[PDB]
Protein backbone atom coordinates (compact mmCIF):
# COMPACT_ATOMS: atom_id res chain seq x y z
CA UNK A 1 0.00 0.00 0.00
CA UNK A 2 2.82 2.60 0.90
CA UNK A 3 5.83 0.53 -0.69
CA UNK A 4 5.25 -1.77 -3.86
CA UNK A 5 8.48 -3.32 -3.41
CA UNK A 6 8.91 -4.50 0.47
CA UNK A 7 12.18 -6.18 0.05
CA UNK A 8 15.16 -8.03 1.28
CA UNK A 9 18.51 -7.88 -0.86
CA UNK A 10 20.99 -10.59 -0.09
CA UNK A 11 23.95 -7.92 -1.69
CA UNK A 12 26.42 -8.58 1.61
CA UNK A 13 30.00 -9.10 1.00
CA UNK A 14 31.26 -12.33 3.46
CA UNK A 15 29.60 -15.97 3.87
CA UNK A 16 26.45 -16.12 1.76
CA UNK A 17 23.29 -17.65 3.34
CA UNK A 18 22.80 -21.54 3.21
CA UNK A 19 19.86 -22.41 0.70
CA UNK A 20 17.72 -23.88 4.29
CA UNK A 21 18.32 -20.21 5.54
CA UNK A 22 16.89 -18.57 2.56
CA UNK A 23 13.93 -21.15 2.48
CA UNK A 24 13.48 -20.24 6.06
CA UNK A 25 13.73 -16.25 5.55
CA UNK A 26 11.26 -16.51 2.99
CA UNK A 27 8.69 -17.69 5.36
CA UNK A 28 9.66 -14.79 7.56
CA UNK A 29 9.62 -12.65 5.19
CA UNK A 30 5.44 -13.98 4.28
CA UNK A 31 4.82 -13.44 8.31
CA UNK A 32 5.98 -9.74 7.83
CA UNK A 33 4.75 -9.14 4.75
CA UNK A 34 7.83 -8.63 2.99
CA UNK A 35 7.35 -9.56 -0.90
CA UNK A 36 10.91 -9.26 -2.67
CA UNK A 37 14.35 -10.38 -2.72
CA UNK A 38 17.20 -10.15 -4.73
CA UNK A 39 19.90 -12.60 -4.80
CA UNK A 40 23.20 -10.88 -5.21
CA UNK A 41 25.64 -12.46 -3.02
CA UNK A 42 29.09 -10.52 -3.53
CA UNK A 43 31.33 -13.67 -2.67
CA UNK A 44 29.07 -15.68 -5.41
CA UNK A 45 31.86 -15.90 -7.82
CA UNK A 46 29.19 -16.62 -10.82
CA UNK A 47 27.38 -13.49 -9.65
CA UNK A 48 30.28 -11.33 -9.83
CA UNK A 49 33.90 -11.79 -11.11
CA UNK A 50 33.08 -15.29 -13.19
CA UNK A 51 29.71 -13.45 -14.22
CA UNK A 52 29.94 -15.26 -17.88
CA UNK A 53 30.07 -18.56 -16.51
CA UNK A 54 27.02 -20.44 -16.19
CA UNK A 55 25.57 -22.14 -13.06
CA UNK A 56 25.88 -25.80 -13.17
CA UNK A 57 22.86 -28.32 -12.94
CA UNK A 58 23.29 -28.70 -9.06
CA UNK A 59 23.00 -25.01 -8.60
CA UNK A 60 20.15 -23.96 -11.23
CA UNK A 61 18.41 -26.88 -9.02
CA UNK A 62 18.41 -25.02 -5.79
CA UNK A 63 17.33 -21.81 -7.51
CA UNK A 64 14.45 -23.42 -8.73
CA UNK A 65 13.73 -24.55 -5.21
CA UNK A 66 14.49 -21.05 -4.30
CA UNK A 67 12.27 -19.37 -6.74
CA UNK A 68 8.93 -22.01 -5.96
CA UNK A 69 9.41 -20.79 -2.50
CA UNK A 70 9.34 -17.76 -3.10
CA UNK A 71 6.25 -17.81 -5.00
CA UNK A 72 4.78 -20.32 -2.45
CA UNK A 73 5.80 -17.24 0.24
CA UNK A 74 4.24 -14.52 -2.46
CA UNK A 75 7.69 -13.25 -2.77
CA UNK A 76 9.25 -11.67 -6.13
CA UNK A 77 12.45 -13.37 -6.52
CA UNK A 78 15.00 -11.21 -8.88
CA UNK A 79 18.57 -12.41 -9.68
CA UNK A 80 21.10 -9.94 -9.90
CA UNK A 81 24.24 -10.08 -11.55
CA UNK A 82 27.44 -7.38 -11.73
CA UNK A 83 29.47 -7.86 -14.69
CA UNK A 84 30.90 -4.12 -14.20
CA UNK A 85 34.48 -5.47 -13.40
CA UNK A 86 34.97 -6.73 -17.13
CA UNK A 87 31.73 -6.01 -19.04
CA UNK A 88 32.62 -4.73 -22.65
CA UNK A 89 29.73 -2.19 -23.07
CA UNK A 90 29.95 -1.68 -26.61
CA UNK A 91 30.16 -5.55 -27.69
CA UNK A 92 27.44 -7.27 -28.75
CA UNK A 93 29.05 -10.88 -27.89
CA UNK A 94 28.74 -9.57 -23.82
CA UNK A 95 25.37 -8.92 -24.19
CA UNK A 96 24.73 -12.74 -25.60
CA UNK A 97 26.61 -13.78 -22.60
CA UNK A 98 24.57 -12.27 -19.86
CA UNK A 99 21.57 -13.36 -21.50
CA UNK A 100 22.86 -16.81 -21.58
CA UNK A 101 23.64 -16.81 -17.90
CA UNK A 102 19.72 -15.40 -17.11
CA UNK A 103 18.02 -17.63 -19.62
CA UNK A 104 17.69 -20.14 -16.87
CA UNK A 105 16.03 -18.02 -14.65
CA UNK A 106 13.64 -16.40 -17.64
CA UNK A 107 12.67 -20.22 -18.61
CA UNK A 108 12.15 -20.98 -14.52
CA UNK A 109 9.43 -18.35 -14.58
CA UNK A 110 11.88 -15.11 -13.14
CA UNK A 111 11.02 -11.74 -14.88
CA UNK A 112 12.83 -9.53 -12.85
CA UNK A 113 16.85 -9.26 -13.09
CA UNK A 114 19.57 -7.28 -11.24
CA UNK A 115 22.29 -5.81 -13.64
CA UNK A 116 24.57 -3.88 -10.90
CA UNK A 117 27.56 -1.81 -11.09
CA UNK A 118 28.51 -0.61 -7.83
CA UNK A 119 31.97 -0.86 -6.72
CA UNK A 120 33.64 -0.66 -10.05
CA UNK A 121 36.04 2.20 -11.68
CA UNK A 122 34.69 5.29 -12.27
CA UNK A 123 35.69 5.14 -15.77
CA UNK A 124 35.74 3.04 -19.06
CA UNK A 125 38.73 0.57 -18.54
CA UNK A 126 38.14 -0.86 -22.27
CA UNK A 127 39.15 0.75 -25.41
CA UNK A 128 36.40 -0.50 -27.69
CA UNK A 129 34.27 1.67 -25.38
CA UNK A 130 36.02 4.67 -24.80
CA UNK A 131 35.52 4.76 -28.75
CA UNK A 132 31.79 4.12 -28.37
CA UNK A 133 30.78 6.38 -25.29
CA UNK A 134 32.13 9.57 -23.68
CA UNK A 135 31.67 8.03 -20.25
CA UNK A 136 30.29 5.55 -17.96
CA UNK A 137 27.01 6.33 -18.00
CA UNK A 138 26.22 6.71 -21.04
CA UNK A 139 27.90 3.23 -21.85
CA UNK A 140 25.86 1.40 -18.63
CA UNK A 141 22.64 3.29 -20.36
CA UNK A 142 23.36 2.26 -23.70
CA UNK A 143 23.95 -1.62 -22.58
CA UNK A 144 20.60 -1.77 -20.27
CA UNK A 145 18.26 -0.26 -22.78
CA UNK A 146 19.70 -3.39 -25.56
CA UNK A 147 19.30 -5.58 -22.56
CA UNK A 148 15.59 -4.62 -21.92
CA UNK A 149 14.80 -4.07 -25.54
CA UNK A 150 15.88 -8.32 -25.55
CA UNK A 151 14.51 -9.31 -23.14
CA UNK A 152 10.92 -7.78 -24.49
CA UNK A 153 11.16 -10.05 -27.16
CA UNK A 154 11.61 -12.79 -25.03
CA UNK A 155 9.27 -12.58 -22.36
CA UNK A 156 6.41 -11.34 -21.30
CA UNK A 157 7.03 -7.90 -18.87
CA UNK A 158 10.56 -8.07 -18.13
CA UNK A 159 11.70 -5.77 -15.69
CA UNK A 160 15.00 -4.61 -14.79
CA UNK A 161 16.39 -2.89 -11.54
CA UNK A 162 19.96 -1.56 -11.96
CA UNK A 163 22.55 -0.35 -9.45
CA UNK A 164 24.63 2.40 -10.65
CA UNK A 165 28.55 3.24 -10.29
CA UNK A 166 27.44 6.17 -8.09
CA UNK A 167 25.26 5.47 -5.37
CA UNK A 168 25.24 7.50 -2.74
CA UNK A 169 26.15 10.86 -1.25
CA UNK A 170 25.85 13.50 -4.04
CA UNK A 171 22.00 13.34 -5.70
CA UNK A 172 22.99 16.11 -8.74
CA UNK A 173 25.88 13.94 -10.21
CA UNK A 174 26.59 14.50 -13.74
CA UNK A 175 26.54 10.76 -14.19
CA UNK A 176 23.09 10.70 -12.11
CA UNK A 177 21.59 13.14 -14.62
CA UNK A 178 22.89 11.53 -17.81
CA UNK A 179 21.09 8.16 -16.12
CA UNK A 180 17.66 9.32 -15.88
CA UNK A 181 17.65 11.02 -19.31
CA UNK A 182 19.13 8.37 -21.30
CA UNK A 183 17.59 4.59 -19.13
CA UNK A 184 14.16 3.98 -20.12
CA UNK A 185 11.52 5.13 -17.48
CA UNK A 186 10.48 1.80 -16.17
CA UNK A 187 14.17 0.49 -15.29
CA UNK A 188 14.07 0.38 -11.48
CA UNK A 189 17.61 2.66 -10.27
CA UNK A 190 18.85 1.99 -6.69
CA UNK A 191 20.28 4.40 -4.56
CA UNK A 192 22.01 3.92 -0.60
CA UNK A 193 21.27 7.40 0.60
CA UNK A 194 23.40 10.27 2.11
CA UNK A 195 26.02 7.26 2.22
CA UNK A 196 26.68 3.73 1.69
CA UNK A 197 25.31 3.01 4.97
CA UNK A 198 23.05 5.83 5.60
CA UNK A 199 22.61 7.57 9.09
CA UNK A 200 19.27 8.93 7.76
CA UNK A 201 17.34 8.97 4.57
CA UNK A 202 14.84 12.53 4.31
CA UNK A 203 11.78 13.57 1.59
CA UNK A 204 14.17 15.84 0.48
CA UNK A 205 17.11 14.05 -0.43
CA UNK A 206 15.00 11.29 -2.28
CA UNK A 207 13.11 14.34 -3.97
CA UNK A 208 16.40 15.20 -5.35
CA UNK A 209 17.07 11.91 -6.20
CA UNK A 210 14.03 11.36 -8.15
CA UNK A 211 14.52 14.75 -10.13
CA UNK A 212 17.85 13.69 -11.18
CA UNK A 213 16.94 9.96 -12.19
CA UNK A 214 13.56 11.27 -14.11
CA UNK A 215 11.78 8.42 -11.46
CA UNK A 216 11.54 7.44 -7.81
CA UNK A 217 14.24 5.42 -6.71
CA UNK A 218 14.72 2.26 -5.52
CA UNK A 219 15.95 2.58 -1.86
CA UNK A 220 18.83 -0.24 -1.69
CA UNK A 221 19.23 0.54 1.94
CA UNK A 222 22.48 -0.90 4.01
CA UNK A 223 21.13 -1.90 7.06
CA UNK A 224 21.42 -4.28 9.54
CA UNK A 225 24.58 -5.24 7.33
CA UNK A 226 27.52 -5.43 9.06
CA UNK A 227 30.25 -6.84 6.30
CA UNK A 228 33.99 -5.65 5.90
CA UNK A 229 34.93 -3.82 8.41
CA UNK A 230 31.43 -3.16 10.42
CA UNK A 231 31.70 -7.35 10.91
CA UNK A 232 32.51 -6.51 14.85
CA UNK A 233 29.52 -4.44 15.44
CA UNK A 234 26.16 -6.77 16.11
CA UNK A 235 23.12 -4.55 14.11
CA UNK A 236 20.29 -5.90 15.81
CA UNK A 237 18.81 -2.45 16.86
CA UNK A 238 15.70 -1.41 15.06
CA UNK A 239 15.01 0.57 11.82
CA UNK A 240 15.13 3.92 12.50
CA UNK A 241 15.38 7.32 10.78
CA UNK A 242 13.69 6.88 7.48
CA UNK A 243 11.37 9.63 6.74
CA UNK A 244 7.81 8.64 7.56
CA UNK A 245 6.86 10.27 4.19
CA UNK A 246 10.04 8.32 1.65
CA UNK A 247 6.94 6.58 0.30
CA UNK A 248 6.11 9.49 -1.47
CA UNK A 249 9.41 9.57 -3.30
CA UNK A 250 10.39 6.15 -3.04
CA UNK A 251 8.89 3.08 -5.43
CA UNK A 252 10.11 0.53 -2.92
CA UNK A 253 13.00 -0.44 0.12
CA UNK A 254 15.54 -3.41 -0.24
CA UNK A 255 17.23 -3.85 3.21
CA UNK A 256 21.01 -5.55 2.95
CA UNK A 257 21.20 -7.61 5.72
CA UNK A 258 23.54 -9.59 8.08
CA UNK A 259 25.50 -12.57 6.79
CA UNK A 260 23.89 -13.98 10.63
CA UNK A 261 20.20 -14.24 8.91
CA UNK A 262 18.49 -15.34 12.14
CA UNK A 263 19.80 -12.04 14.31
CA UNK A 264 19.21 -9.92 11.11
CA UNK A 265 15.06 -11.25 11.60
CA UNK A 266 15.44 -8.54 14.84
CA UNK A 267 15.73 -5.44 12.87
CA UNK A 268 14.40 -6.95 9.65
CA UNK A 269 11.01 -7.03 11.82
CA UNK A 270 11.02 -3.28 12.63
CA UNK A 271 12.07 -2.62 9.20
CA UNK A 272 8.91 -4.52 8.15
CA UNK A 273 6.33 -3.19 10.46
CA UNK A 274 7.97 0.40 9.03
CA UNK A 275 7.12 -0.45 5.88
CA UNK A 276 3.71 -1.38 6.53
CA UNK A 277 2.60 1.78 8.35
CA UNK A 278 5.44 4.52 8.19
CA UNK A 279 3.61 7.13 9.56
CA UNK A 280 2.91 5.08 12.96
CA UNK A 281 6.20 3.49 13.30
CA UNK A 282 8.14 3.58 16.68
CA UNK A 283 10.89 1.59 16.45
CA UNK A 284 11.47 1.41 20.41
CA UNK A 285 7.44 -0.23 20.42
CA UNK A 286 8.26 -2.20 17.55
CA UNK A 287 11.91 -3.59 18.76
CA UNK A 288 9.75 -4.57 22.04
CA UNK A 289 7.23 -6.44 19.92
CA UNK A 290 10.05 -8.04 17.38
CA UNK A 291 11.85 -9.56 20.98
CA UNK A 292 8.72 -10.91 22.42
CA UNK A 293 7.70 -12.65 18.87
CA UNK A 294 11.19 -14.03 17.73
CA UNK A 295 12.45 -14.25 21.28
CA UNK A 296 9.94 -14.86 23.62
CA UNK A 297 8.93 -12.46 26.38
CA UNK A 298 10.92 -13.86 29.40
CA UNK A 299 13.87 -12.42 27.13
CA UNK A 300 12.70 -8.98 26.88
CA UNK A 301 14.48 -6.73 29.83
CA UNK A 302 17.46 -8.73 28.73
CA UNK A 303 17.34 -7.95 25.46
CA UNK A 304 16.84 -4.29 26.50
CA UNK A 305 19.85 -4.25 28.77
CA UNK A 306 22.14 -6.00 26.21
CA UNK A 307 21.17 -3.46 23.79
CA UNK A 308 22.28 -0.59 25.25
CA UNK A 309 25.77 -2.31 24.92
CA UNK A 310 25.38 -2.97 21.19
CA UNK A 311 24.00 0.53 19.41
CA UNK A 312 27.26 1.25 17.50
CA UNK A 313 25.35 1.05 13.78
CA UNK A 314 25.41 4.00 10.88
CA UNK A 315 21.77 4.45 12.23
CA UNK A 316 23.60 5.56 15.93
CA UNK A 317 26.78 6.49 15.21
CA UNK A 318 28.36 7.32 18.66
CA UNK A 319 29.78 5.74 21.25
CA UNK A 320 26.96 3.55 23.31
CA UNK A 321 25.35 6.58 25.69
CA UNK A 322 24.10 4.63 28.43
CA UNK A 323 27.48 3.48 29.65
CA UNK A 324 29.19 6.77 28.52
CA UNK A 325 27.17 8.96 30.31
CA UNK A 326 26.89 5.99 33.59
CA UNK A 327 30.71 6.25 33.68
CA UNK A 328 31.05 10.38 33.71
CA UNK A 329 28.46 10.19 36.46
CA UNK A 330 30.37 7.45 38.44
CA UNK A 331 33.41 9.30 38.34
CA UNK A 332 31.78 12.76 39.07
CA UNK A 333 30.39 10.98 42.38
CA UNK A 334 33.97 9.75 43.17
CA UNK A 335 34.93 13.54 42.29
CA UNK A 336 32.68 15.27 44.59
CA UNK A 337 32.67 13.32 47.82
CA UNK A 338 29.80 11.32 46.96
CA UNK A 339 31.89 7.68 46.95
CA UNK A 340 28.61 5.33 48.30
CA UNK A 341 26.81 6.61 45.22
CA UNK A 342 29.19 5.66 43.39
CA UNK A 343 30.39 2.58 44.17
CA UNK A 344 26.49 1.53 44.24
CA UNK A 345 25.45 2.54 40.55
CA UNK A 346 28.44 0.57 39.71
CA UNK A 347 27.73 -2.48 41.80
CA UNK A 348 24.24 -2.02 40.68
CA UNK A 349 24.97 -2.37 37.23
CA UNK A 350 27.38 -5.01 37.23
CA UNK A 351 24.45 -7.24 38.48
CA UNK A 352 22.42 -5.88 36.28
CA UNK A 353 25.11 -6.98 33.19
CA UNK A 354 25.61 -10.66 34.58
CA UNK A 355 21.93 -10.84 35.33
CA UNK A 356 21.20 -9.99 31.54
CA UNK A 357 24.42 -12.15 30.31
CA UNK A 358 23.32 -15.21 32.65
CA UNK A 359 19.72 -14.93 31.20
CA UNK A 360 20.16 -14.34 27.36
CA UNK A 361 23.04 -17.66 27.95
CA UNK A 362 20.15 -20.08 28.93
CA UNK A 363 18.65 -19.67 25.75
CA UNK A 364 19.48 -22.16 22.81
CA UNK A 365 18.36 -20.76 19.62
CA UNK A 366 19.46 -20.46 16.61
CA UNK A 367 19.77 -16.32 17.27
CA UNK A 368 21.87 -16.59 20.65
CA UNK A 369 23.94 -19.36 18.75
CA UNK A 370 24.69 -16.50 15.74
CA UNK A 371 25.06 -13.44 18.56
CA UNK A 372 27.66 -15.51 21.24
CA UNK A 373 30.65 -13.86 20.45
CA UNK A 374 29.31 -10.85 21.39
CA UNK A 375 27.75 -12.88 24.73
CA UNK A 376 31.20 -13.76 25.63
CA UNK A 377 32.68 -10.59 25.68
CA UNK A 378 30.23 -8.87 27.50
CA UNK A 379 30.37 -10.75 29.73
CA UNK A 380 34.45 -10.79 30.13
CA UNK A 381 34.10 -6.59 29.97
CA UNK A 382 31.47 -7.21 33.17
CA UNK A 383 33.90 -9.45 34.78
CA UNK A 384 36.65 -6.49 34.55
CA UNK A 385 34.17 -3.86 35.99
CA UNK A 386 33.53 -5.98 38.93
CA UNK A 387 37.70 -5.99 39.37
CA UNK A 388 37.22 -2.17 39.19
CA UNK A 389 35.04 -2.64 41.82
CA UNK A 390 36.88 -4.19 44.35
CA UNK A 391 39.71 -1.89 43.22
CA UNK A 392 38.11 1.32 43.83
CA UNK A 393 36.57 0.07 46.90
CA UNK A 394 39.56 -0.46 48.43
CA UNK A 395 40.85 2.52 47.69
CA UNK A 396 38.50 4.58 49.22
CA UNK A 397 38.80 2.62 52.35
CA UNK A 398 42.37 2.98 53.01
CA UNK A 399 45.17 -3.46 55.07
CA UNK A 400 43.10 -3.29 51.65
CA UNK A 401 46.48 -1.68 49.50
CA UNK A 402 46.98 -5.41 48.67
CA UNK A 403 44.02 -5.93 46.75
CA UNK A 404 43.88 -2.30 45.69
CA UNK A 405 47.85 -3.18 43.79
CA UNK A 406 46.12 -6.89 42.90
CA UNK A 407 43.05 -4.51 41.16
CA UNK A 408 45.73 -2.68 39.49
CA UNK A 409 47.94 -5.64 38.00
CA UNK A 410 44.78 -7.78 37.02
CA UNK A 411 43.51 -4.33 34.98
CA UNK A 412 46.70 -3.66 33.25
CA UNK A 413 46.24 -7.49 32.34
CA UNK A 414 42.82 -7.46 30.87
CA UNK A 415 43.25 -4.25 28.83
CA UNK A 416 46.16 -5.51 26.94
CA UNK A 417 43.99 -8.48 26.24
CA UNK A 418 41.11 -7.12 25.46
CA UNK A 419 43.11 -5.25 22.05
CA UNK A 420 42.15 -8.74 20.94
CA UNK A 421 39.00 -8.46 21.31
CA UNK A 422 36.98 -9.53 18.41
CA UNK A 423 33.46 -7.73 19.08
CA UNK A 424 32.64 -4.09 19.26
CA UNK A 425 30.29 -5.00 22.59
CA UNK A 426 30.50 -1.82 24.50
CA UNK A 427 32.22 0.14 22.42
CA UNK A 428 35.19 1.13 23.44
CA UNK A 429 33.29 2.80 26.78
CA UNK A 430 33.83 0.26 29.00
CA UNK A 431 37.56 -0.38 28.23
CA UNK A 432 38.23 3.58 28.61
CA UNK A 433 36.67 3.37 32.24
CA UNK A 434 38.90 0.63 32.76
CA UNK A 435 41.92 2.61 31.50
CA UNK A 436 41.00 5.52 33.95
CA UNK A 437 40.76 3.31 37.39
CA UNK A 438 44.36 2.74 36.29
CA UNK A 439 45.53 5.97 35.62
CA UNK A 440 43.25 6.73 39.13
CA UNK A 441 45.52 4.39 41.03
CA UNK A 442 49.06 5.51 40.38
CA UNK A 443 49.76 7.02 43.55
CA UNK A 444 49.13 3.59 45.56
CA UNK A 445 51.90 2.34 43.90
CA UNK A 446 54.18 5.20 44.78
CA UNK A 447 52.71 5.11 48.16
CA UNK A 448 53.85 1.36 48.34
CA UNK A 449 57.45 2.12 47.65
CA UNK A 450 57.40 5.40 49.52
CA UNK A 451 58.08 7.63 46.82
CA UNK A 452 55.75 9.49 47.31
CA UNK A 453 57.92 12.84 48.88
CA UNK A 454 60.13 12.74 45.59
CA UNK A 455 57.60 11.78 42.39
CA UNK A 456 56.61 14.06 40.47
CA UNK A 457 53.68 14.01 38.16
CA UNK A 458 53.20 12.20 35.89
CA UNK A 459 54.43 9.70 38.80
CA UNK A 460 57.79 9.42 38.43
CA UNK A 461 61.45 10.50 40.12
CA UNK A 462 63.56 12.26 37.67
CA UNK A 463 66.89 14.72 37.32
CA UNK B 1 33.90 1.33 7.64
CA UNK B 2 32.06 -0.49 5.23
CA UNK B 3 33.31 -3.31 2.68
CA UNK B 4 32.36 -1.32 -0.24
CA UNK B 5 33.98 2.19 1.55
C1 LIG C 1 28.64 -1.52 -0.70
O1 LIG C 1 28.12 -1.35 0.62
C2 LIG C 1 27.66 -2.47 1.38
C3 LIG C 1 28.24 -2.42 2.80
O2 LIG C 1 29.62 -2.78 2.83
C4 LIG C 1 27.89 -3.80 0.68
O3 LIG C 1 27.25 -4.82 1.44
C5 LIG C 1 27.29 -3.72 -0.71
O4 LIG C 1 27.42 -4.98 -1.38
C6 LIG C 1 27.99 -2.64 -1.54
N1 LIG C 1 27.11 -2.10 -2.56
C7 LIG C 1 26.03 -1.35 -2.32
C8 LIG C 1 25.27 -0.92 -3.54
O5 LIG C 1 25.68 -1.02 -1.19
Amino acid sequence: EYFRYRGIIEGFYGKPWEHQERLDMFEFMQANNLNAYIYAPKQDLYHRELWREPYKEEQLQLFKELIEKAGSCGINFTFAISPGLSLVYSSEEELETLIRKITPFLEMGVHSIGIFFDNVPFDLIHEEDRNSYSNLAEAQADFLTRVLQRLESTISTPQIIMCPTFYCNDPNLEYLRILGQRLPKNIDVFWTGPNVCSHEITTSHMQEVQKSLQRPATLWDNYPVNDGGMMPELHIGPYDHRDPELHTHVVGIYANPMALPEASKLPLYTFAQYLNSPSQYNPQDSWRQAVSTLLGEDNLSAMEKFYQSNTISCLEPEEPAYLTNLFKKVQEDFASFRFEQGLRTLREEIISMQTTYSRLSTQDSKFFWEIRPWLEEYKLWTDYLDQAMITFSNLFTGESLQKALQGRTYLREVLKDAVDFRTRVCGDVVRNFLQQVLRSTVSIELQAEGKEWTALPPGIVRD
Amino acid sequence: VPYSS
